[PDB]
RNA sequence: GUAAGUUUAGAUUAUAGCCAAAAGAGGGAGCUCUUCUGGAACGGAAAAAACCUUUAAUAGUGAAUAAUUAACAACA
């Protein structure tokens, strides 16, 4: 128990001290779940109600669906900047 | 110089290989249960 | 305020950790607040002593005349002893030196980490 | 590690549902965290303009 | 002679303008010189912005392991570490087992802290607050 | 490199490694009935997890392991080391 | 009941819970121990990715193989001329890492990168507020800019 | 401690403040006067020319701080 820390959920930490007292080494590798601990995946296999079916599914507003006029649309930038 | 443009760089860092021990996400962190039983199920 | 301020007093020694004999020769004054809106004779003191720029160390007598202006602006300023620890540097060894936030002056900088 | 970019992307931007007990509790301690939990301030990559607010549940 | 480029000069900055301003040299000029004002009021204000950021998402890193921001702080200070707010929230989002250790580091030195504290300095440094 | 039906290549390459056929378990599951489900399925071989993958369902979240686990097969880890261009030599 | 008993309540007990530390002895031999088990990692070279913060003028960058970082200034450096990091505080690994005590010793650590490219940067619009500013009132700066790659990351099991 | 000053010659500019806060005097509230001190954020007191923290201004995806609305029924 010399982790200060609970290591049973992403890494099992390991807190060390080097000879030399100038650093310290902390090893940490990762935890599975354990087969016991898991679930085993299923074995079994108009425009008004328009914008409303939308904001239902996706818990947004309708203000968001209606359109917009055409002097903010040209203006939108037709090269998002992607680097790699 | 270099022929690259004069403008604006946004972020002044570029990694090919941002993560090295994983991209964080909500379940990580998060310990499971014995059969993974979901909250509040009756079994 | 009672002149025995500056009168001091053993209990005063112990708390400060100075010696009543052998009194301290140089103060340390830094300007830790502005002038603006002051008094024409505070911001002449403060220019005299040339505190212009605050979080500035600067090294001054500990002699009458000195502690006299001092004490006119002793609310802007914070006083501390200069201890030579190693003594005064030699000309070979003017340039290790290094003020410590301590007060004191080293006359050798070895870079080493004291740890 | 080394998943796809895409379902990388799905995990960590996903919102959770949390369930919350009111059984002699005082409401406002529980909107503060209520209001943590919903705004998405839960999350370490938490940004304004990211949506990441989570589902609350409050009996 | 040069007028009109001097027109052009000011319309040039205006033509992204909406309405009569884009048009009208009296307005345009305006607005173009208080578009650059506000940029420049913007630049002291954006960089305190980033570091409000970093912080923040520091604070939600370390909460989601637990660890309230302050205190983590606290105990890297007391273990001279000096990584800057930016490269914290780097490492929990790109290095979360790191931060995890981190996390362990912090807390273990919290432990030792809180035992220094009530210990009053009578007993021995601890592995971890041994300097 | 195009990789088509990754869950019968990996199931391929285990059985030239006589390997058994990871067993697939839901790790983890969240908003199951909602527009939004995300699906965490694990490959356990042996009853241990080889690899684990995220996807909207369980059959995404299948594929993904998948994938995951042949870039485990093949050494392409996201963590792995990188190649060096510093070589004189 | 004992002298200066007081039955546990509300308000009897702290809020915070007391910890227990190890005993120093066998904590050392852990210490110890894991350090060994590391330093057989650092030989096996078990590892691939690596991260390490170098801080280089007042910023501090996490730095990785092929990164590409820019500095504000010129730097007086030929491109394309390999340049050696001294100020690394953090190494890492997939399975470990390595913190310096403020600093990694320059033994175990060396990190080196070579130069790309000199600029300067983008221009800067500096407008003061003032009553009747005027239109000429205005100033650009376009400050020196240099470019480094990251080339390699060196170390070795010297714990 | 510090670097200006005295004299001679030429020559203009300026000759109307504002508000706060102190010290007085008429007065007995508050007013009415006179005198001394201070001020003109890019921060803070809510919006606050005049109060508090603030030596100039340069780029930076650094760092330590200043001032910074908030406070924790009565019986002998």
């Amino acid at each position: 128990t010399y982790s200060s820390l609970p290591d049973d959920y992403n890494c099992q930490v390991d807190l060390a001290l080097t000879a030399d007292g100038r650093t310290i080494v902390c090893y940490h590798p990762s935890v599975d779940i354990p087969y016991e601990h898991t679930k085993p995946i299923p074995q079994p296999d108009e425009q008004g109600p328009m914008i409303e079916q939308l904001s239902k599914v996706f818990y947004t507003t309708k203000h968001r669906w209606y359109p917009h006029g055409q002097y903010h649309n040209r203006r939108k930038k037709l090269n998002p900047p992607r680097d790699r | 110089q270099s022929g690259l443009d004069v403008i604006r760089i946004r972020k002044p860092f570029h990694t090919d290989n941002p993560s090295i021990q994983g991209q964080w996400h909500p379940f990580t962190n998060k310990r499971t249960a014995l059969h993974g039983l979901r909250p509040r199920e009756l079994r | 305020i009672p002149d025995k301020v500056f009168q001091p007093k053993p209990e005063d020694h112990e708390k400060y950790g100075g010696d009543p004999q052998n009194p301290h020769k140089l103060h340390i004054v830094t300007r830790i607040r502005s002038t603006k809106r002051r008094p024409y004779w505070e911001k002449d003191t403060i220019k005299m002593l040339g505190l212009q720029k605050a979080h500035s160390p600067q090294i001054h007598k500990n002699i009458p005349s000195v502690n006299a202006k001092l004490k006119v602006v002793k609310h802007l300023i914070r006083i501390q002893p200069l201890k030579l620890p190693q003594g005064l540097p030699t000309e070979e060894t003017m340039s290790s030196t290094c003020l410590k936030s301590t007060g004191e002056l080293v006359v050798q900088w070895h870079l080493k980490p004291v740890e | 590690s080394s998943f796809s970019r895409a379902p990388q992307q799905w995990a960590t931007f996903a919102r959770m549902w949390y369930l919350l007990d009111g059984k002699m509790q005082p409401p406002g301690k529980l909107a503060v965290i209520a209001s943590n939990k919903l705004q998405g301030l839960n999350k370490p990559v938490y940004h304004q303009l990211s949506d990441c607010g989570d589902h609350v549940v409050i009996i | 002679t040069d007028r009109y480029w001097r027109v052009q000069e000011v319309l040039k900055h205006a033509q992204h303008f909406r309405g009569r301003k884009n048009r009208c040299y009296r307005l345009a000029v305006r607005a173009v010189t208080r578009a650059f004002v506000k940029c420049t009021k913007a630049r002291r204000l954006k960089k305190r912005n980033l570091r409000t950021l970093w912080i923040n998402r520091i604070t939600a890193a370390s909460q989601e392991h637990g660890l309230k921001y302050p205190a983590f702080i606290v105990n890297l200070i007391k273990c001279q570490v000096e990584l800057n707010r930016k490269v914290l929230v780097d490492l929990a989002i790109y290095e979360p087992k790191t931060f995890k250790s981190l996390a362990a580091l912090a807390k273990r030195r919290q432990q030792e802290g809180f035992a220094a504290a009530l210990g009053d300095g009578k007993e021995p440094e601890g592995i971890f607050s041994r300097v | 490199w195009t990789v088509v039906n990754p869950m019968g290549l990996l199931v391929e390459e285990l059985k030239k490694r006589n390997i058994s056929a990871p067993e697939s378990r839901l790790t983890r599951q969240s908003g199951s009935t909602t527009a939004l489900p995300l699906y965490f399925v694990g490959l356990y071989c042996d009853r241990k997890l080889i690899a684990e993958g995220p996807g909207e369902t369980v059959l995404v979240a299948e594929e993904e392991a998948a994938r995951v686990a042949l870039r485990k097969l093949y050494g392409f880890t996201e963590n792995r080391r990188p190649w060096d261009y510093s070589k004189p030599k | 009941y004992p002298q200066g008993y007081v039955p546990k309540t509300s308000l009897s007990s702290p809020p915070w819970q007391e910890v227990v530390l190890p005993d120093p002895v066998e904590e050392t031999r852990h210490h110890a121990e894991v350090v060994k088990r590391v330093n057989e990692l650092i030989a096996t070279g078990q590892y691939g990715r690596l991260f390490a913060v170098v801080h280089f003028a007042s910023h501090q960058w996490k730095v990785t193989a092929e990164d590409l970082i820019l500095i504000e200034n010129e730097l007086d450096i030929k491109c394309g001329e390999r340049i050696r990091l001294e100020k690394v505080l953090l190494v890492g690994a997939d399975n470990f890492t390595l913190l310096g005590k403020p600093l990694l010793r320059k033994e175990l650590v060396r990190v080196e990168a070579t130069v790309i490219e000199k600029t300067e940067s983008w221009p800067k619009i500096n407008m003061k507020f003032r009553k009747r500013k005027n239109f000429r009132k205005k100033k650009i700066i376009v400050n020196p800019q240099t470019i480094l790659r990251i080339n390699t990351i060196e170390i070795a099991p010297r714990l």
